[PDB]
């Protein structure tokens, strides 16, 4: 009966001019301590940057647009060029075009085109900032080495997805990749294999001028695990809760499950493991419309998911049996749109929800 | 009988999920600590 | 059923599934039988059982074991393992025996072998 | 392997009898 | 680099997985079956007569692997089964076995 642990209040509410629905938001978790909390937003043909200040003073630091085509950005992902420590924002969607924007120079540093449909999610390898994972609608998930502009591996094939790969997530240590698709399946590709080390090292040590042969991208046709009995529908977003798995479907709930039986170690799981045991389901209301990813803070203390009506749920994961408890529902009479995505700052003090009415919302923890 | 067996199974499942959650939380603590470092 | 209180009457009486569950519980309480002959654990079986795996899982059309192009659901009677393609049973016995020990070296072994083969 | 030719003949003899 | 060759890596992995996914098969027999399938896919034999030479090529490429795996008896069992399926011959079996023995002596 505990009323959760975190209480939030709405301190600001922005609105993009383009008025088209904005889909993704990503705080720059690579900013140093004391650096102003910069977060990015993607929606329609425009990607906008903002800087969070005291009392909700959100400053529109930068803004970009791709008006030469009909690009509709779907997701954003933050990284940094380790050579110069410049923060880098990776954006994609609709066109399947990956743009690595450099907010320092306000220029699109790199462009990547190998995907055959809209890219629905971009994530970066937690250990390696140059490894960008793109889950697209072409039934494939690719791994790019943006440091050398190479395709490290393609994670689709004979045993890959049979529909759009809606979202994907890295392990906390960045070793196993979980991908949720529109084919109701959640295949667990493993970047821990010696093949993955070989591919990553070769991509890092690949010079196009040295050899005429192209880079031999690895084709991981067979996932190290796969299941279809978790969700009766497609899986929008997936997230690694340490060694557990969090996934969400059209069933108005996010279930926490684990590959194998209850005593089956994730690392020591055979690819043919046909058993999956679920642990608990976080039950919310009115989230039937698809493609509303959730997010958890860096410490994974808590996670938050948006809603189609306008509510915002956040659950505390420190509480014993997190499937229990009643969460904290953040509401506002002026928030009637559908929250496409949420994001937490590196310190989980600012929770920002981007709605489907191009209206950004900022929430701060009362503490 | 059947009720006792069901209660025992439910209790065992509850302790199992609690222990799994605690172990996953410890792993999360270690991994987040090294990531922050 | 195990906790209570041999596996049908008492179980059906207590539970009432019910009678069907009790009957099922009462009933309840390599697979090829061809161990690898290269490995130490290896028994002795006839050639129809020591080669059944090779015969069943080979495609004569593509010369590959369990080929993808041609699929058989084992509907036929073991797909006629190797059929009778060894029709060329004609062979010639030659002189110059194996060496110090040979059937041809031993007197009468050849005739005994011929008589045994001539059982018909 | 091993199984001299005389031994092979003896084995064959032993295997005889017994059983649009 | 026409980038389209006879045996794609995914096909080889699928063949290995399918062979190892059988229940009624010995371990060494599965190993020799997988080796033969990989050899056939790598060389793409389509002719019965070539199959004869194929067997020799096997001991020219997988002889050391079979000797190390110590599945020579399973290999000769496979040769006998192939002879039963027609193609190859008694002379072919003898030549292949002798070449395999020469590999061990080497
Ligand atoms: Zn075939």
């Amino acid at each position: 009966s505990k009323k959760c642990k975190y209480s939030f209040k709405c301190v600001n509410s922005l609105k993009e001019d383009h008025n088209q629905p904005l889909f993704g938001v990503q705080f720059n978790w690579h900013s140093k301590e004391g650096d102003p909390l910069v977060f990015a937003t993607v929606g329609s043909n425009r990607v906008t940057l903002y800087e969070c200040h005291s009392q909700g003073e959100i400053r529109l630091l930068q803004s970009y647009v791709d008006a030469d085509a009909d690009e509709n950005f779907y997701t954003c992902a933050w990284t940094y060029d380790s050579n110069t420590s410049h923060p880098l924002l990776a954006v994609a969607g609709s066109r399947g075009i990956i743009r690595i924007i450099n907010p320092i120079t306000m220029q699109c540093i790199k462009h990547y085109v190998g995907h055959g449909n809209a890219i629905n999610e971009l994530k970066f390898h937690p250990r390696d900032p140059n490894l960008l994972l793109s889950v697209s609608k072409d039934h494939a998930l690719r791994l790019w080495n943006i440091q050398t502009d190479t395709l490290v591996a393609i994670f689709g094939g004979v045993e890959g997805h049979r529909d759009e790969v809606l979202s994907a997530d890295y392990d906390l240590l960045g070793e196993k990749i979980m991908s949720c698709g529109m084919d109701h399946s959640l295949k667990l590709w493993r970047i821990n294999s010696k093949r993955m080390m070989n591919a990553i090292k070769e991509s890092y040590d690949y010079n196009p001028n040295k050899t005429n042969r192209p880079f031999i991208s690895q084709k991981i046709h067979f996932p190290d695990f796969s299941t279809r009995d978790i969700h009766r529908n497609y899986v929008d977003c997936v997230r690694w809760l340490g060694d557990l798995i969090l996934s969400k479907s059209c069933e108005n709930a996010i279930v926490c499950w684990k590959p194998g039986k209850m005593e089956d170690d994730i690392d020591k799981i055979k690819p043919s493991e046909s058993n999956v045991t679920i642990l608990g389901r976080f039950d919310y209301s009115q989230c039937d419309i698809w493609y509303m990813r959730f997010s958890m803070d860096f410490w994974q203390k808590m996670l938050a998911l948006g809603n189609q009506v306008g509510k915002l749920y956040v659950w505390d994961l420190e509480v014993e049996d997190p499937h229990k408890a009643k969460c904290t529902t953040l509401t506002h009479h002026k928030c009637g749109a559908a929250i496409r995505q949420t994001s937490f700052s590196r310190d989980s003090s600012i929770l920002i929800a981007v709605c489907d009415d191009a209206s950004i919302w900022r929430w701060d923890r009362l503490r | 009988e059947y009720m006792r067996l069901r209660q025992l199974k439910r209790f065992r499942r509850a302790d199992e999920v609690k222990s799994m959650f605690s172990s996953n939380r410890q792993k999360i603590l270690e991994r987040t600590e090294i990531l922050n470092q | 059923v195990n906790a209570l209180g041999d596996k049908i009457f008492e179980a059906i009486s207590s539970m009432f599934e019910e009678l069907k569950e009790k009957y099922k519980e009462l009933t309840e309480q390599p697979p090829e039988c061809t161990p690898n002959i290269d490995g130490p654990n290896a028994k002795s079986v006839q050639r129809e059982q020591s080669l059944h795996s090779f015969h069943t899982l080979f495609c004569r059309r593509c010369f590959k074991y369990d080929c993808f192009l041609h699929r058989k659901c084992n509907y036929s009677f073991h797909a006629t393992p190797n059929t009778y393609k060894r029709k060329n049973t004609e062979t010639a016995l030659d002189n110059k025996p194996c060496g110090p020990q040979c059937y041809q070296h031993l007197e009468g072994a050849k005739e005994f072998a011929a008589a045994l083969t001539a059982e018909r | 392997g091993t199984k001299t030719c005389r031994q092979v003949y003896e084995f064959r003899v032993k295997e005889s009898s017994i059983i649009n | 680099d026409s980038e389209d060759e006879k045996d794609p890596e995914w096909l080889r992995e699928k063949t290995i997985t399918q062979i190892e996914e059988f229940s009624d098969v010995n371990e060494g027999e599965k190993e020799v079956m997988k080796l033969w399938n990989l050899h056939v896919m790598k060389h793409g034999f389509i002719a019965d007569n070539q199959m004869n030479h194929a067997c020799m090529l096997f001991v020219e490429n997988y002889g050391q692997k079979i000797i190390k795996k110590n599945l020579c008896r399973n290999f000769m069992l496979h040769l006998v089964s192939m002879h039963d399926f027609n193609l190859i011959s008694i002379m072919s079996i003898d030549k292949a076995v002798t070449k395999l023995r020469e590999m061990q002596q080497k």
